[PDB]
């Protein structure tokens, strides 16, 4: 099957992904309130173009 | 926390075929000792001998030295821990103060200066060397009567008398009623026979609802006695109740 | 036996008492253990003190022990009723076999009585066809044990066939005992009543069928 | 000299199997289509050895064998005698009945640790 | 009535079955916590 | 009197079930009747010259040949 | 009992972020084509656990956490006073500006252990 099914990206142990919890964030620059976390939210394999 | 088995004995004269076996639960057999221990009315609680049944040491008293045998069977697993086997006794040698009831108990942990002091018990097996012939038990129905008028309370049970030797066992419905029961000890005529009596409270409200089968099972003479106790007294101060 | 306990003692409710456990230098103490076992007659034992003073699993610590160079030391503080029992030690070794004393009966003294409920039983209508007359005269809940049954026939007492039981402790805390009467029917039948008679303390209790009615 | 074996005291009284820890610690380590197989298996043993060597090392034991620490043995998890437990049991039914609050203690032994050190330190 | 046997040998795995009948794996888990009448030194 | 504290140990023998990643092992001799190949072990590692056994003595455990898993991996394999 | 979370003290002051210390280390180990992804991911790990690891084992510490040593604090190392720094800096700050002279530091912890343990025996 295709279906793009929820994949999280999880780092290997001595390791760290921050997620970066600001609404008005424009993907750049210092983000004011940061969390850590192992893996990602459920990120599902949608691949198209223009949409 | 499991609960060893005692075997009941035969009455027996100053010959014949001796032994007494005991059954286990719920432990590691071959970790705790096994421990033997006699009761008579004459010399007092005496300690026989012990025998591992991992190793299979046994260590007699000298008053046993030459006349009692001791044997441990193979376990027999149920898990990882747990297992059931056996052990059996053989005194020879029959004399009158052997006369009375006698037990197994095993060791009370694996390890130490205390490796088999005798933790957990059984149940016992009685004896009775003696010349006299085996007698079976008359068991006759006894009557209710009242506790309590004020209370509502009776009682009713059955009387086992002349039977030799001791014991007799008195159940009831096959084992449905035990709540109320109250056995009394036989006593011994100047003849040779026994009588004992046995005598279970229920309420008096109950005539039509449960059925009461005293169950006196004698197993030297191979008799079961099942008796219909009557729910119906004969008491002046209980025919208040009903 | 050769290990020496104290005849008896007694104590209180609410109270403790002491229990020796005393004998000769070839049993104790020196180089020597000792248990203790709470011993109803008749009943299966249960381990209290193993290792001089360690309480056995499950026993509450209430009870404890000590061991002199002579002799070893029971105690049961706040006395129960049912600790009214008697009670063994044992000195044993890692290597050698356990003996045991000579008894210890636990007299717990401040304990209400109570009344014997007395019952007589008449030969049956299959005995009287047998033909067999034996009067059979229950005793209970009674406390202390200690009863004395005394048989008259016709107000006369009678001194051929008296059967009478030791008083045994009941499952509800009290005493209990069962005598008889194995005489002839034609022995009553002159007697145009027979009684059973059971002294406890002073206070006797009687009961009599009348075997005309 | 008494060298039961690897594991051979397993089946012993804990007292007993007290006797022979470095056994089992020596044996522990023991220093293309089967390649991988091979290669997955002698990956997952120093895994396996660090995880508990790092649990040994954050209770600052760090040192092979027998630790003490001042943690209360809260009574709930099993009460048993002493004599109930190193004369009679083995560490296969220990573990078992201690399995169950097993994880709390690790957690407890964890931060006591680290309070030790900061303020013996200054 | 009675009851009569037929050669099967319909899956591979109870071939390995036959000899692998004595061996199981397990797990070695060398963190036993115990209890003792000791304290850690000050 | 005394209250217990906990003591920490390392390699105490205590294991659980599970299964895992085998691996094979050859006769020293096997690798000498080359042949290119013979089937499977090209690659394997040679058996022990002493192999040993330690009979777990007091031991007991419950074994399950059909609840296996070297089965179900030595048929895949 | 404090527990604020793995790195949670990374913006604490560094005095602060010394009380939780324990954590850290604890998550550090955390004992086809995905399989050589994941497996090349946990060797890393293990190697980036045992390199500190090694350094903390021939600094003579060893042990875990906290750890002192008789290296003289050369002052031109961001001279700033002692109550300047642990009730103001956190660690992010501190390591970036010490970061320019910290491999000479390591370097100096090396040599200073061996010649105490040799005269140490000795
Ligand atoms: C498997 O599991 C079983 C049972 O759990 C283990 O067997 C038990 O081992 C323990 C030791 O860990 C034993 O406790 C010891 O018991 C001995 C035996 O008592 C003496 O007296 C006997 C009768 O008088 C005599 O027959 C005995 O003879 C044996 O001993 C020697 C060889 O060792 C030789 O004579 C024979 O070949 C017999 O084998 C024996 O002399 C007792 O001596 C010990 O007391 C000392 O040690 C304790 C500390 O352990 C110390 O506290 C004491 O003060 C004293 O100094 C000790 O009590 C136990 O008897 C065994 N059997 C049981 C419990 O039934 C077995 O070991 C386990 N296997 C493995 C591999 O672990
Ligand atoms: C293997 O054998 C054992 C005993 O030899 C079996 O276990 C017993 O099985 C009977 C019924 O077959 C039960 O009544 C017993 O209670 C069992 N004993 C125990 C300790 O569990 C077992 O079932 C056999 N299994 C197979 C697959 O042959
Ligand atoms: C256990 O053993 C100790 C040994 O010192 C003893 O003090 C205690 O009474 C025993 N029993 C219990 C229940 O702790
Ligand atoms: C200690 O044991 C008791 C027993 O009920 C339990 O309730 C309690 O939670 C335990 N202590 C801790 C810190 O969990
Ligand atoms: C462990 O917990 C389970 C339930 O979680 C319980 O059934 C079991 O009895 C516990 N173990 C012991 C030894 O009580
Ligand atoms: C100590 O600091 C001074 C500051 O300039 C520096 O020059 C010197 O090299 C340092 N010491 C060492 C051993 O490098
Ligand atoms: C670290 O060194 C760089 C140049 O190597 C320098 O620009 C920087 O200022 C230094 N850091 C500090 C805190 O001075």
């Amino acid at each position: 099957s295709f279906e793009p099914i929820p994949i999280h990206y999880c780092a290997p142990a001595g390791f760290a992904i921050l997620k970066c919890k600001d609404k008005k964030f424009n993907g750049t620059g210092p983000c004011p309130s940061v969390s850590t976390v192992q893996c990602t939210h459920g990120i599902k394999p949608v691949v198209s173009t223009q949409l | 926390q499991g609960q060893l088995v005692q075997s009941g004995a035969e009455l027996k004269k100053p010959g014949a075929s001796v032994k007494i076996s005991c059954k286990t639960s719920g432990y590691r057999f071959n970790f705790y000792h096994i421990n033997w221990i006699r009761q008579t009315a004459g010399r007092g609680p005496e300690w026989m001998g012990w025998i591992s049944p991992y190793s299979g040491d046994k260590n007699l008293a000298p008053a046993f030295q030459d006349r009692v045998i001791m044997t441990t069977d193979t376990e027999v697993p149920v898990t990882s821990f747990t297992s059931t086997g056996a052990a059996y006794m053989e005194i020879r040698n029959l004399k009158f103060d052997d006369t009375g009831t006698y037990f197994c108990a095993k060791g009370l942990l694996r390890d130490g200066s205390s490796t088999w002091l005798p933790y957990l018990w059984g149940q016992g097996t009685l004896l009775t060397v003696s010349s006299a012939s085996t007698k079976g038990p008359s068991v006759f129905p006894l009557a209710p009567s009242s506790k309590s008028t004020s209370g509502g309370t009776a009682a009713l049970g059955c009387l086992v008398k002349d039977y030799f030797p001791e014991p007799v066992t008195v159940s009831w419905n096959s084992g449905a009623l035990t709540s109320g029961v109250h056995t009394f000890p036989a006593v011994l005529q100047s003849s040779g026979l026994y009588s004992l009596s046995s005598v279970v409270t229920v309420p008096s409200s109950s005539l039509g609802t449960q059925t009461y089968i005293c169950n006196v099972n004698h197993k030297p003479s191979n008799t079961k006695v099942d008796k219909r106790v009557e729910p119906k007294s004969c008491d002046k101060g209980l025919e208040v109740l009903f | 036996s050769v290990l020496t306990q104290s005849a008896s003692v007694s104590g209180s409710l609410g109270q403790s008492v002491t229990i020796s456990c005393t004998g000769p230098n070839s049993v104790c103490c020196s180089h020597k253990s000792i248990s203790w076992y709470q011993w109803p007659p008749g009943r299966a034992p249960t381990l209290i003190i193993y290792e001089d003073n360690e309480r056995a699993p499950g026993i509450s610590p209430r009870f404890s022990g000590y061991k002199s160079y002579w002799s070893a030391y029971l105690t049961i503080s706040d006395l129960r009723p049912e600790d009214e029992t008697t009670y063994y030690c044992c000195s044993y070794t890692h290597n050698s076999g356990c003996v045991f004393g000579t008894g210890t009966k636990v007299s717990v003294l401040g304990q209400s009585k109570a009344n014997p409920s007395v019952t007589l039983f008449p030969p049956s209508s299959e005995e009287l066809q047998a033909n067999k007359a034996t009067l059979v005269c229950l005793i209970s809940d009674f406390y202390p044990g200690a009863v004395t049954v005394a048989w008259k026939a016709d107000s006369s007492p009678v001194k051929a066939g008296v059967e009478t039981t030791t008083p045994s402790k009941q499952s509800n805390n009290k005493y209990a005992a069962s005598s008889y009467l194995s005489l002839t029917p034609e022995q009553w039948k002159s007697h145009r009543s027979y009684s059973c008679q059971v002294t406890h303390e002073g206070s006797t209790v009687e009961k009599t069928v009348a075997p005309t009615e | 000299a008494v060298f039961l074996g690897f594991l051979g005291a397993a089946g012993s009284t804990m007292g007993a199997a007290s006797m022979t820890l470095t056994v089992q610690a020596r044996n522990l380590l023991s220093g293309t289509v089967w390649g991988i197989k091979q290669l997955q298996a002698r990956v997952l043993a120093v895994e396996r050895y660090l995880r508990d060597q790092q649990l040994l090392g954050i209770w600052g034991c760090s040192g092979k064998l027998i630790c003490c620490t001042n943690v209360p043995w809260n009574s709930s998890w099993s009460n048993r005698n002493l004599s109930e437990i190193w004369d009679n049991m083995t560490w296969l039914q220990w573990d078992k009945e201690i399995s169950n609050y097993t994880q709390i203690i690790y957690g407890l032994l964890e931060e006591s640790q680290n309070q030790q050190e900061k303020n013996e330190q200054d | 009535t009675t009851e009569t046997f037929r050669p099967g040998g319909g899956d591979m795995r109870d071939n390995w079955r036959s000899e692998l009948y004595k061996y199981k794996v397990v797990k070695i888990e060398p963190l036993g916590v115990a209890p003792t009448r000791c304290k850690r030194r000050v | 009197a005394e209250n217990l504290w906990v003591t920490v140990y390392y390699g105490v023998p205590v294991w659980k079930d599970a299964e895992t990643t085998l691996f094979c092992a050859s006769d020293a001799k096997a690798y000498e009747t080359e042949k290119h190949n013979v089937w499977a072990t090209h690659a394997c590692v040679p058996t022990d010259p002493n192999p040993q056994e330690i009979h777990l003595e007091n031991v007991t455990e419950e074994f399950n040949m059909w609840k296996n898993n070297m089965v179900e991996q030595m048929h895949t394999d």
